[PDB]
């Protein structure tokens, strides 16, 4: 039900993680502060990785066309993006961050 | 905005109006006849701007935007309906529903994470009287009734017509057919001799500006329009004169038509009675794009039975017609080419020298800027951008 | 202005010129002879980019603006002269008069308070040796005799000619035509031979730089231009050589000509003699729009009577205008539109790079900058603009 | 630069790639075979938006801009080959050696203070596999070897080809020749059934983005390209299906083709082997301006003597050409031709909905967005410009 | 009518606003006060239909409501684009605290 | 072989004079703040005279075009011009401007 990321400490504030699956998708993990996220790496207007993308606050914008989502809500934030992004629960337990293995019901 | 923000300060009255150089959204258009499209043969228009592709699938009309989400190449460049109920495109095969515009497969990857999450723009298509009406918009549709002016959609109203296109911003052509003094380029139409009506040069106004219209915006059926009444109060002309001297005459005919007279958003105008005492003309001047626009014109008769119906065909291709949509509106035609270069910089919305009449141009002028659905932008013919 | 300010400033010699475009306004141009308008018979042209009516009555000529002040329509579209001294607009009707443009009727609307209380633009127009002159200008004219080349409007000197229009900006062919080294281009011209012309292939300029031209600007009817004086002190190009080897020789004829050449604001040259010793030409380049230009040529020729006007008259259909007008003048023409790609973009003022005789076409452009009347500008077409 | 700000921000992937509308600088591009300019021939062509002019003396050529310092004109108007090494101006005669482009003479003015002070911009020219190539660039230029494929410079390949402007922006061009899934549209190609080729209509993809490409970023010779692997680790598609019923096939040809396929820069693909087994296909996409390219194709096949080349030759003309050449890519010369729109206003460089397959084409705008050797620039075109 | 029209009080309008005022059988004037001063002109806007009155008054320039035209209330000379007919001005006077306007329009000036 | 050409005082800051040379290209001495420097005079990109030309600091703008040419090393500073100016030693001895035969 939980993969293992990293080390809540490993993460800068304002920074994008990367988490390879194996026989899945990506998925990105973004650290908004002190809280963690989770959503699709793959950006829903296209095959760019949005973990390749820049956070600004809570928006993550996209390398391609620079549309951009809301990594908590998922939600398209900028233009072309129209198609909502998968969020994926997250949790940090004992200074370690933890992604579920499907996305929010 | 579609306009110099510098000129939309100066027109205070109307300047959503002004901006409307694309035509207004949210509104349903009448774009061909019914029978002009047969089922399983797709047809290609364009509307606002918009490239889009018209089928009939078991006798019910679909719209989809002519433009793949791939490449954004026209998918009517190469037409391949592969099955009932699909379309696909020609160049990478992404295969598309006609009922929801839903992304259902991709022949050269059916592994695509694509498939069953991108939708393909597609636009309400309605018929009725014979006439292909498309909702230009974003969402579930209004009545079409709020869109149309009054009885013609009445059950006994039979409506045969005339399409085409013009080479003119479609506001030309709506401001040219509300015009009240206009009639003036009538005055040696076929028509006039030929069907011998009662026609003047123009109007001597009478009254205040307010009883010159009546400004429609508490229809029921949320039509949106403004009727001439420059006739109740004024005294028509029927002798043209320059220095007094006597110098043109208007027709002098028996039949009276043409005295109820109204402009309805998104851009139809009622003639009434016309071209004959027992009918009723029906125009849209229909948005392609910024300079053209497609000149939808039909006759409504009332026909209590198909012996009757047939009458009128017979009568509306031997005469009306050619006698009427022809004979009389092609001097409308080159009216509005006329007005192109004057308003084609924007800059004639603002050095035009209005007079007495044109107060029911400016009516409906606001009355268009206040009720509008929507004002089309080139961002919605590219795909809308914000950063929002 | 019509050009980029930062090209602008970088051209500070001769910045107004720069500018000029659309060409000088409150000057006068001639644009057609005399026997092509005729009475009663309407004519359009554009000048100065604004599009133009002119008319004979009772054999004068009037000049009104085509272009209707009610909805910017031309006039000239359906053209309706109801009455000998006015013009009715297809439109609505409002009527002017030829004579001072006032609008002082109209059929549609007798009692409309703009009757009377409007007036379109009208501009001077004089006939001169066969000519139509138009003062595309704003209040009283000047002389004629101001904007035209010495000896044009001597009592004795026979005006015959021939005008098209040319696709180049009016400033290349005024160049082209004032500059001294393109005579290069005219080395294999029939009239070279056939009139037993001497024609150099250039020059190799002698003493300084205000040698080179004589610039008028004390003249007493005020006429405004530059002589080429580079042949007073150069040494005349007869072997053309590369490398020291002779691989092109000029013409050897008898008869001198061209020798005296000037170009006037506000854009005519005169070449005299030319194309025979007892003759000259005057050659005007007018403005039609930023593209266009009239091609105005005539070839004067003293004559005492009407049997040498007549002779003259056949001697120029004979050979005149076939041999030199055309015979000579054609390549003139395809070498100003040969510039075009280089100046359309305005790059071509900052870019070119000139040689010696080009000192004479420096003269022109800092005269020009200097006693030019008015820069025309699209506001001039469309409205003047003007905000408290 | 020459795209909108706003939207080469946005596309931060490949941003040089999205300007570079007029192609790369610096780089070399065939414009003709050698066997289409002979000995004292001069040839005009337009490359990268810029003017040229081709010759051939004693057998070597040499290339020239075509547009005269002095004015601005295209000798080319008028051609002027006085002595077998220079090109003298039609216009003032100003005349350059082919061999440096310098200003050695002008017959005008043999005394000019420009004699031998002023130069006409020359680029390098070289003749290989009978192509005649041209070195856009300023400087020493590199070997010819860094822009073509590998082999095409291979002694015993022999090279034949075809040339024709295409109306499309070069990079749709390159896009449509690397796209893995664009080979759906050669579905029903003559070719494909006339040589028993195996051709799916696609491909499911396998294993990582990683592994459906290669990037070549250094060669022995510099070269930079990309290698299409999708047929590596992925699954040929042989039967398309919508909703899962089979409505199309691909074709079970015994012939394997196509399995090496590379893009290199500056826009020139290799296919290998195609049409046949034992032959190549190398086609450039030559940036003429923004709006057209020269399809520069070539079939090569190793030969050992002129028995083979003869033969070759034969089967050439007789077969490859009007099957593969035409009868194949005719149908890529539409599809480049139908993405023009979406990208005409630049804004489908930002809508676009990519899929899998696309990851080649993403690979070759990363590949050209960093190791292009300059943007051409429409100040390249008119004269570059800079203020200090 | 006759020589003076009784507009309103002086005290019924605030400095800066205009009043319409309509006559029998005539064209509308528009009264506009200046601070403590009044001026009238024609109500209808000389580059059209467009009523004055229901324009923008900014110190002793009105602008018409329709394309941006605008006049001096004082002099009723154009003062923007594309206004370019003057417009006629009817002199004013307050007899009383009561606010009075020609019935005829001012002979031109210089 | 140098040439005198005049007393510093005889031009005033960021001033320019052309020298006349009998059987040879115009000269330009220009003076920045209490230097001089020389150049040819001929702008080479036309037939323009750099001493008709703006002086601003030690760059002097063609009155033409608006190219522009570092007086110092003679090298373009700014478009349409591209080939180098003509740079000519100077010294001022005793109040007198001195000016180099050839270029250098
Ligand atoms: S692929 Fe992310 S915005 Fe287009
Ligand atoms: S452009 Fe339609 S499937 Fe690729
Ligand atoms: S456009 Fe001329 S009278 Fe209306
Ligand atoms: S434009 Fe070529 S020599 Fe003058
Ligand atoms: S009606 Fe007043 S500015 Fe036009
Ligand atoms: S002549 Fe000096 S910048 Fe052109
Ligand atoms: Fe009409
Ligand atoms: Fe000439
Ligand atoms: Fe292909």
């Amino acid at each position: 039900i939980w993969l293992k990321v990293c080390a809540a400490s490993d993460m800068q504030p304002g920074t994008i993680r990367r988490v390879n699956r194996v026989g899945a998708a990506p998925l990105a993990v973004y650290r908004v502060g002190d809280q963690f996220y989770a959503t699709e790496d793959t950006c829903t207007h296209g095959i760019a990785s949005l973990s390749e993308g820049t956070l600004d606050g809570d928006v993550i914008e996209c390398p391609f066309h620079g549309g951009a989502f809301n990594v908590c809500t998922g939600m398209p934030a900028s233009s072309p993006c129209t198609v909502p992004l998968g969020v994926f629960e997250v949790e940090v337990k004992e200074g370690e961050v933890y992604v579920a293995g499907e996305k929010k019901l | 905005a579609n306009v110099d923000e510098a000129i939309l300060k100066r027109v205070k009255g109307w300047a959503p109006y002004v901006d409307a150089k694309l035509g207004f959204r949210n509104h349903w258009y009448p774009v061909m006849f019914s029978k002009e499209i047969n089922e399983g043969e797709p047809k290609t228009l364009k509307l606002l701007g918009e490239n889009l592709l018209v089928n009939r699938i078991d006798g019910k009309l679909y719209c989809l935007k002519d433009r793949c989400l791939h490449r954004g190449v026209q998918l009517s460049v190469k037409v391949e309906c592969k099955t009932k109920s699909t379309i696909t495109c020609w160049y990478h095969a992404w295969t598309y529903r006609w009922e929801d515009g839903v992304l259902c497969d991709i022949l050269t990857n059916p592994t695509s994470a694509q498939i069953g999450r991108q939708k393909l723009k597609t636009y309400p298509v309605q018929e009725a009287k014979g006439c292909v009406f498309i909702y230009l918009g974003d969402g579930d549709p209004p009545p079409l009734a709020r869109d149309t002016p009054p009885n013609f959609l009445d059950d006994d109203m039979e409506i045969l017509g005339k399409n085409q296109i013009i080479k003119s911003n479609w506001r030309l052509a709506v401001e040219n057919g509300f015009d009240p003094s206009h009639i003036y380029i009538h005055k040696d139409s076929i028509l006039v001799k030929d069907n011998d009506l009662a026609l003047p040069l123009g109007f001597a106004p009478g009254g205040d500006r307010k009883q010159q219209t009546r400004v429609v915006d508490d229809d029921v059926v949320g039509r949106k329009g403004v009727y001439d009444l420059i006739g109740e109060h004024g005294v028509p002309v029927f002798e043209g004169t320059i220095g007094g001297e006597v110098v043109r005459e208007g027709a002098y005919g028996e039949k009276i038509v043409a005295n109820d007279l109204s402009i309805w958003l998104p851009g139809v105008l009622k003639v009434n009675p016309f071209p004959n005492p027992d009918m009723m003309q029906f125009e849209w001047y229909v948005p392609i794009d910024e300079n053209t626009h497609y000149y939808f014109q039909t006759l409504g008769k009332p026909c209590a039975n198909d012996e009757e119906r047939k009458k009128y065909e017979q009568e509306f291709e031997s005469k009306w017609k050619p006698m009427a949509l022809e004979g009389f509106n092609n001097d409308d035609i080159w009216a509005r080419e006329a007005m192109v270069d004057f308003y084609a910089d924007d800059k004639g919305w603002v050095n035009e020298i209005l007079f007495e009449s044109d107060e029911a141009i400016v009516a409906w002028r606001k009355l268009a800027s206040e009720h509008n659905q929507g004002i089309q932008t080139q961002a919605h013919v590219s795909g809308l951008e914000h950063h929002h």
